[PDB]
């Protein structure tokens, strides 16, 4: 050529703009049609106006005038000018003016990136330099991977790039990017794929902010309820204290903010509310995440700040160690001292504060199926550490304790000598061997396909139905209240043989007969079984091994006292408890008049009553409320026979627990 | 039609906390602002392209005045618009040759003005009672 | 015409409309409905009483269909292909009516937002309806 | 003979005049027609009563579009059935019976057909012919006045008519609003409304006037009068066909009358 | 030139007719284009025939012949003569002699005011009388100022001007005049502002009225309610029955009806039914007024008559001369109660002794207790309880200022809502219980 020269006509500055071509004393332009990087490049380089920033042909810059000059340009970037491609024609063109090529070099826009108004120098809203005048960044497309290619762009920590200005508020000026596209590689922001330099409709809301930190000062906890892990979500990212909005939070982001804290699973969306939070007016905003995340912070574009959480609430949590139960100190699996985990510590509960709702709950929760009884009085051993103040007031459906609404007390409840425990059905253990009895035994004589299907799960007879969900729901078979042992079996009644016949049997007849706890062994039809052995777990006598039936000086056994004095000077005074449902029990004093006395005392054995107490008198007692609003005749030979609102269902508190003084 | 002694109650309940000085001359230049072609009855009124400008102008606000008191007036006599409007539909159809529809413009307009101040109070009943009202008075005032 | 400063308008107001979209469609429905009866003869099949649980969903439906409007503000003719085929088509409905809905959504904007419904925004929004209901019309 | 007539003879015949309003002038917008300023605008309802337009040329007969004639038909209905159909409003209300209804050749690329009265129209000052232009005034720039029965800003049919002023509008860049870029291989389906106009040789455009106010669904048929001062003679520079450009497409679409003026002359002859 | 005379032709008499003007020794017409009262009044102030009475462009006069000089005109009033105004030259024009315009000027007026088909001759259907022929009025802008004018024009009392036609049935012919609009200052009815003669957008059952009266014949009353102040308002005005209709009539105007009758004020637009009345053909249309009026034909604008009252109804009216202790047995006993958190609470009696009684006797002004009862002794409260454990000390003056366990802080029953029996506490069996001790 050497007599062609060019200019960029409505760029801002003389090195951007419309491509135009000055040929026969003509200014004209350049189409669009296969135009790429190589000849904004090469246009750029003649110019001596550097590389070439970006390349724009929908005549963005207006509509040119005269003659088109070029239509098909196959430039390979390293041209000398831009009228030396092969193109296809000196004003040959399929095209018309909308068509024009435009344009943007290096040393025309001057670009450069900086983060302004965060709570770190690489944290806030994202602010970018075009043509000389700072331009804030629209968030529209703005994600994980665009964050990423600024932070490491403006070099700075990229370990986590989260997306969304941190405090700052809206930027002022232009907003020269929109929809930035980013694959997380590139050298700068402005080397992505985006929408043309100012061409959007976002407002000064909508600025795009990144937060470069190195993944160590990210903190998430939970604040506000009564444990480490329940309550509302607190983040702390680069110090500054903010919530997450509860917008698209559902139980997979609580979950995975659970997996975060190491409280297992997430259970409900909301907690118990024990102490107040302080306000923070920035927001986390969880765009999605899949649920297997190991932090939250490994979600996707999780934004900090930069929205406002107006018309949606914090996100509250409730993760399932609040409260986690555990039992032990029980030989069989599913028995023992309650131990709850308030959050992180594990200490007891006191038998005074554990209905048997709760009781139901833990059991449950514990995939222990249903309650058999609540032991008090550390029947399970002086469990060490703490005891909890908190009284469980489970509905009894909760599926675990830490969905069951809480009271704690202020003051000490009791020492560790009244340690809770409880007793579920599931006490099968078996693993085909069996164990029992503390002996690892091998269980096919009535072995079916049905038991082979529960054993799910992971000489006795077992009878599941291929449904139950535990071997211990399984009807398992293995084998006024006091005299002669007697067992009825194929249509015939017998006794019961007394030989190798342990306290532990007694007691489990006596629980069965529902007329105590424990018995003895007395003195004096045929005999249909001997050396019955029950270990623990079984509430009835069938689920005892025993020697086989053997239709061919016996066991003659008297069951305790279903009613009892406890914490009291002499065996005729004290608070009065209850045997019932297999579990020791208290009487509310709802009405406790010297009537209800009369008849306890004489039904204790001994004389007559000489004041009935009122409001715990002698303390708490273990277990559940059973009898209340007693009316009793002042002749009844048993507290059973009175007319009262019996066997449970109480809205009685165990500070109501009635109290006798009877003769010695 | 004749409105239902609730809605008339609602109505009147609604236009007594309405300020006349100001809501007037809103919904004028919302009309003009909107609809720009209702700027060419108003060439007197000196400076209407910007928005701003329309709002902020003293003539646009007084007219707005004049007008909302023209709506106070027809509403007072709601069951009898067309006595009250026709010396005024006159005046619009031959003086100045304004188009019906603008009236029926202008009334809406009104209706989003009165939203847009009371805010929850403009419930969909006592909207649709204000809708009777602005379309009897643009039907008093055309033809 | 939609101008720049329009659709920003449009695109600022519809953004802090947010997740009350839903009941802003059927509060401006509801409206519709009872500003003006001449336009439930295209609902015979709803229950058009206030509070209506099919109305909220067609209002929740509308406003998702004017949020995908916005968002897609400069291909309106092509985001709104298949409405408009079907409001003009198969429903048949009178373009007075989309002008009702789009003052009663004015209405509804302006009570719920009353410090962002400025005149300039105003305009915008009713140029932005305007533009729908041309679109949806078209066909008509 | 009477006014408004000139006698056409060297016994004699008396024809109208070409477009020579009594009061002359000087559709979402507003101009509202209070003076009758626009003889030649006629009101053409369909059998399903959505009203459109159409211009008086001479003293029989009518320029509207094919669209026009075509709503409430079938795409293969011929011009026979479409003539009883229609319902034909000249002056204030005066009903006219259409004798009948003849498309154009290439009604799919010329959006016209012409509407034969069954009598001749009685002119007078509410109803008057306009005159076919002998020049071209489609000329960017030319500012013509276009009458409406068609829709307004609330999309009800206007009650009364109106007319806008607006200016012809750059061929080029009409097609590329609603086109791609003006050439065949790239031209795309780019309306802001969702139909697309018929844009050939044959059509102008012209654009919004300085108020954003154009013509909607209805204006079709309505001729881009043009006053010229030199004669003082109204002349119908085009006649809208794309009348879908309400206020969202920036130009409305107006089929040349200076293009169809040799179909419509062997035509007003049989 | 300035030789130009004008005359008027086939209209009456010299001031009244269609215009015709002489220039070059020949007389021309003039056409209606853009002809209004400012021509109409060049026109006339041209003849020295005074004001403008109205104009007409039809060709009712008769159809001119000549060279019609001028066709459009652009005049502002004030003119020196018709040849002065933009003419837009002279003998051309694109009328014919169908066009040509009259006019009426004041001078040659035969206007004239007449009342017919009224109970008196200061009342009935207004008519007016144009180019010779009597016409009615259109009802509409018609108001208490145009009554007021009318009436003095035609001339009889008129201290009270009531507008609606009294039993007038609808008019035959022209609606001459329409949408007067008066300030109560003109001589005549046509010095208002009004639309064009003739012209107008009413028909003829909007035929305005008007009622001339001193206020001595206008009487009001109650009819039906048994009670001279309630029922429906019967109206009797130049000794004509009638009803009011309840078209934009409130509470402010049956105040002010009461008022009138003197029966205070009003309480209910109903009444209850005594006798049955007639029904009269005439009605009351009270359009508006504020309300503090004196009687009700003091306030502005009621239509006496001219309407039908069968869209709406008849106007009835009715004027008006036609801390606690809750379940105790008396005022210083009873449960507790506290409020907070807008419910009201109850405390439980857990640790509840007389010091407590004491400081809830004092809070409550009641001296001091003598009981401090418990287990639900005054029923169980409806209320989430709010205290539990009470440590007040007995002195302070405040209960919820005490060592308790804090609100909603609680681990009892409604069933033992506490309760107390202060010293104040009275009961009457003769004997009377107070301080605790009963005696007689
Ligand atoms: C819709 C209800 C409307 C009412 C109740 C109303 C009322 C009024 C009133 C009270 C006046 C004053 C008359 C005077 O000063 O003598 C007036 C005049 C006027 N109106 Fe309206 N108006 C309405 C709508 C409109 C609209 C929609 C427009 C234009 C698009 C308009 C344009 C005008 C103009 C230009 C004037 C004369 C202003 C002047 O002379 O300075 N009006 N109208
Ligand atoms: C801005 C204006 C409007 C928008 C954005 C809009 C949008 C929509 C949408 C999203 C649907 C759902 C289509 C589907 O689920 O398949 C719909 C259906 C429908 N629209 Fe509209 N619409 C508008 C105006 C109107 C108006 C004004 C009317 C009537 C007065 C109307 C009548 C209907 C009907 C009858 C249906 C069918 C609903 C059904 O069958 O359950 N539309 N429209
Ligand atoms: C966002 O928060 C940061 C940190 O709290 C703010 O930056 C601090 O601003 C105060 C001014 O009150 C200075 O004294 C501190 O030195 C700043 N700290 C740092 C690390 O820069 C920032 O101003 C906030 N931006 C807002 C509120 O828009
Ligand atoms: C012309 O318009 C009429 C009336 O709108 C259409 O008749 C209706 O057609 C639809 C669809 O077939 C029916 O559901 C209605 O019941 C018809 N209404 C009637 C007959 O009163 C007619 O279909 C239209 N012609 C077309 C679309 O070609
Ligand atoms: C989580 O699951 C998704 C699919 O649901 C999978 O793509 C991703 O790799 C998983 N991540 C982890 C850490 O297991
Ligand atoms: C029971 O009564 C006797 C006699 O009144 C008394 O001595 C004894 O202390 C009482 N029991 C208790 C636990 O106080
Ligand atoms: C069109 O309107 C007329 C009234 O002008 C009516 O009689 C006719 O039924 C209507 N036709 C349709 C198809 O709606
Ligand atoms: C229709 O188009 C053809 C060519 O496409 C042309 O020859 C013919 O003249 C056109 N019709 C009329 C009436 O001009
Ligand atoms: C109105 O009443 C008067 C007086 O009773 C009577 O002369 C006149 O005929 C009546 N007009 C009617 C009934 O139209
Ligand atoms: C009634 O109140 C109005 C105030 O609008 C006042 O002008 C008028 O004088 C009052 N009338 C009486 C009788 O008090
Ligand atoms: C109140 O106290 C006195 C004496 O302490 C007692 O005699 C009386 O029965 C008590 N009454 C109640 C209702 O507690
Ligand atoms: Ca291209
Ligand atoms: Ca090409
Ligand atoms: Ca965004
Ligand atoms: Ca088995
Ligand atoms: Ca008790
Ligand atoms: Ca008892
Ligand atoms: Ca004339
Ligand atoms: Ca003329
Ligand atoms: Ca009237
Ligand atoms: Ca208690
Ligand atoms: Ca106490
Ligand atoms: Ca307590």
């Amino acid at each position: 050529g050497s007599n062609l020269e060019m200019r960029l006509t409505r760029g801002g500055n003389m090195c951007s703009g419309r491509i135009e071509i000055k040929f026969q004393g003509r200014w004209g332009t350049v189409c669009d049609d296969n135009f790429n990087i190589d000849h904004a490049s090469v246009i750029c380089r003649q110019l001596e106006c550097g590389s070439a920033v970006s390349f724009s042909g929908s005549s963005n810059f207006g509509e040119g005038s005269g003659p088109i000059w070029f239509d098909d340009l196959i430039c390979n970037g390293n041209e000398s000018a831009l009228w030396n491609c092969k193109h296809q024609g000196w004003g040959k063109h399929n095209c018309d003016h909308a068509e024009d090529a435009g344009v943007i070099c290096s040393k025309g826009a001057d670009l450069s990136l900086r983060l302004v108004d965060g709570v770190t120098e690489c944290s806030g809203r994202l602010e970018v330099r075009f043509q000389g005048e700072w331009g804030t960044i629209c968030d529209d497309g703005w994600d994980s991977y665009d964050a990423a290619v600024a932070c490491k762009q403006l070099g700075c920590p990229t370990a986590v790039t989260a997306i969304g200005r941190v405090n700052a508020s809206k930027g002022f000026g232009h907003i020269w990017l929109d929809s930035v596209s980013c694959q997380g590689h590139e050298p700068a922001i402005w080397q992505c794929k985006h929408h043309e330099w100012g061409k959007h409709y976002c407002n000064h809301n909508e600025d795009a902010g990144v937060t470069c930190s190195d993944g160590s000062d990210l903190e998430l906890r939970l604040r506000g309820g009564g444990s480490r892990c329940a309550g509302t979500v607190e983040v702390e990212i680069q110090r500054l204290l903010g919530k997450v909005c509860d917008r698209g939070w559902g139980l997979k982001e609580a979950d995975v903010v659970c997996r975060q804290l190491g409280c297992g699973s997430a259970l409900k969306t909301s907690y118990q509310v024990y102490s107040k939070i302080q306000a923070t007016n920035t927001w986390l905003f969880l765009s999605s995440c899949n649920g297997n995340e190991t932090s939250l912070w490994d979600c996707k574009n999780w934004q900090w700040g930069g929205l406002t959480c107006d018309h949606y609430e914090e996100a509250k949590i409730t993760c399932s160690a609040h409260r986690e139960p555990r039992l032990v100190g029980g030989d069989i699996p599913c028995s023992g001292r309650v131990e709850v985990k308030h959050g992180d510590t594990w200490g007891s509960i006191c038998d005074s504060d554990f209905s048997l709702e709760a009781a139901s709950v833990l059991c449950r929760e514990l995939q222990c199926g249903t309650v058999v009884s609540i032991l008090g009085g550390a029947h399970f051993g002086e469990g060490n550490g703490q005891i909890w103040a908190e009284e469980f007031q489970c509905e009894g459906h909760e599926s675990h304790l830490s969905l069951c609404p809480v009271a704690p007390r202020p003051e000490g409840t009791c020492s560790h000598s009244r340690d809770v425990g409880v007793v579920c059905s599931r006490y099968t253990e078996i693993r085909v061997e069996l164990k029992t009895l503390g002996a690892w035994g091998s269980l096919n004589s009535h072995w079916d396909i049905e038991d082979a299907h529960v054993l799910q799960q992971l000489r006795h007879m077992f009878h599941c139905t291929g449904t139950e969900q535990h071997m211990g729901d399984c009807p398992v078979t293995a084998l006024a209240c006091a005299g002669r042992l007697e067992v009825f079996y194929n249509g015939a009644w017998g006794t019961v043989g007394k030989s190798s016949m342990s306290e532990t049997t007694v007691g489990v007849v006596c629980r069965q007969l529902g007329c105590a706890d424990k018995g003895k062994i007395n003195p004096a039809i045929p005999m249909w079984v001997d050396n019955v052995q029950c270990p623990k777990g079984p509430d009835t006598l069938w689920q005892c091994p025993s020697s086989p039936w053997e239709k061919r000086e016996e066991t003659w056994i008297t069951c305790d006292n279903k009613i009892r004095l406890q914490e009291g000077p002499t065996s005729c005074s004290g608070r009065v408890e209850i045997w019932h449902g297999g579990s020791w029990g208290t009487v509310c004093d709802d009405s406790w008049d010297l009537d209800d006395a009369q008849v306890v005392c004489q039904q204790l054995g001994c004389g007559p009553a000489l004041k009935a107490f009122k409001e715990a008198e002698f303390g708490q007692g273990t277990g559940p409320i059973w009898l209340n609003e007693v009316k009793c005749k002042g002749n009844e030979s048993s507290l059973w026979d009175c007319p009262a609102r019996r066997w449970g269902h109480s809205e009685c508190g165990h500070k109501e627990d009635a109290a006798v003084n009877c003769t010695d | 039609v004749h409105l239902t002694p609730e809605e008339k109650s609602a109505v009147t309940a609604l236009w007594g906390k309405v300020n006349v000085d100001e809501v007037g001359g809103e919904a004028l230049g919302r009309l003009l602002v909107v609809y720009p072609w209702t700027q060419r009855f108003f060439e007197s009124f000196g400076d209407l392209s910007t928005p701003d400008a329309v709002m902020g102008n003293p003539k646009v606000k007084a007219h707005g005045k004049k007008v909302l008191g023209a709506f106070s007036d027809g509403l007072a006599h709601l069951d009898n618009l067309k006595g009250t409007f026709a010396t005024l539909s006159e005046l619009h159809c031959d003086k100045l040759h304004v188009d019906p529809e603008n009236f029926r413009l202008l009334g809406n307009v009104l209706v989003c003005v009165l939203a847009h101040h009371f805010g929850k109070e403009f419930t969909p009943p006592v909207q649709a009672a204000y809708q009777k009202v602005v379309a009897g008075v643009a039907n008093a005032l055309a033809h | 015409v939609l101008s720049p400063a329009d659709k920003t308008n449009v695109k600022a107001a519809w953004g802090k409309v947010g997740a009350h979209a839903g009941e802003y469609g059927a509060e401006a429905l509801e409206r519709m409905f009872l500003s003006f009866p001449t336009t439930k003869t295209y609902f015979p099949h709803f229950d058009l009483s206030h509070g209506s649980a099919q109305v909220k969903g067609h209002g929740k439906k509308v406003a998702d269909a004017l949020t995908n409007a916005v968002a897609h503000v400069d291909d309106m003719p092509n985001a709104l292909s298949a409405l408009s085929d079907l409001h003009a088509h198969k429903l048949r409905v009178d373009p007075v009516n989309f002008k009702l809905l789009s003052h009663c959504l004015l209405v509804t904007l302006a009570a719920h937002l009353p410090a962002e419904f400025t005149p300039a925004v105003h305009a915008s929004l009713d140029k932005f309806l305007a533009s729908v209901s041309t679109v949806l019309t078209s066909k008509y | 003979c009477k006014n408004y007539y000139k006698l056409r003879t060297e016994l004699p015949e008396c024809e109208a005049v070409c477009g020579k309003p009594k009061n002359p002038a000087n559709i979402l917008g507003g101009h509202l027609d209070a003076k009758g300023s626009f003889p030649w605008q006629a009101k053409m309802v369909s059998h399903h009563n959505l009203t459109t337009g159409a211009t008086l040329i001479n003293e029989q007969w009518l320029l509207t579009t094919a669209k026009n004639l075509f709503l409430n038909h079938s795409e293969n209905a011929t011009a026979k059935d479409i003539a009883p159909t229609l319902t034909l409003y000249v002056g204030k209300k005066q009903l006219v019976e259409i004798e009948k209804v003849v498309l154009h050749p290439n009604y799919s690329q010329v959006d016209i057909g012409l509407i034969k009265l069954k009598q001749k129209v009685s002119v007078n000052e509410r109803v008057m012919p306009i005159c076919l232009p002998s020049k071209d005034y489609a000329e960017v720039g030319r500012v013509g006045y276009v009458s409406g029965w068609g829709r307004n800003a609330n999309f009800k049919f206007t009650d009364h008519l109106k007319y806008v002023m607006l200016p012809v509008a750059d061929q080029d860049q009409c097609i590329r609003h609603y086109e791609g870029s003006t050439v065949p291989e790239k031209k795309t389906p780019k309306s802001p409304v969702g139909v697309q106009p018929i844009l050939n040789e044959h059509t102008f455009c012209a654009g919004m006037s300085k108020y954003q106010e154009d013509t909607c669904y209805g204006d079709a048929g309505s001729a881009f009068a043009v006053h010229d001062l030199e004669e003082d003679t109204w002349y119908a520079t085009g006649i809208l066909s794309f009348d879908k450009s309400c206020a969202v497409a920036e130009y409305g679409v107006y089929v040349k009358v200076t293009s169809i003026q040799d179909w419509v002359q062997k035509t007003i002859a049989e």
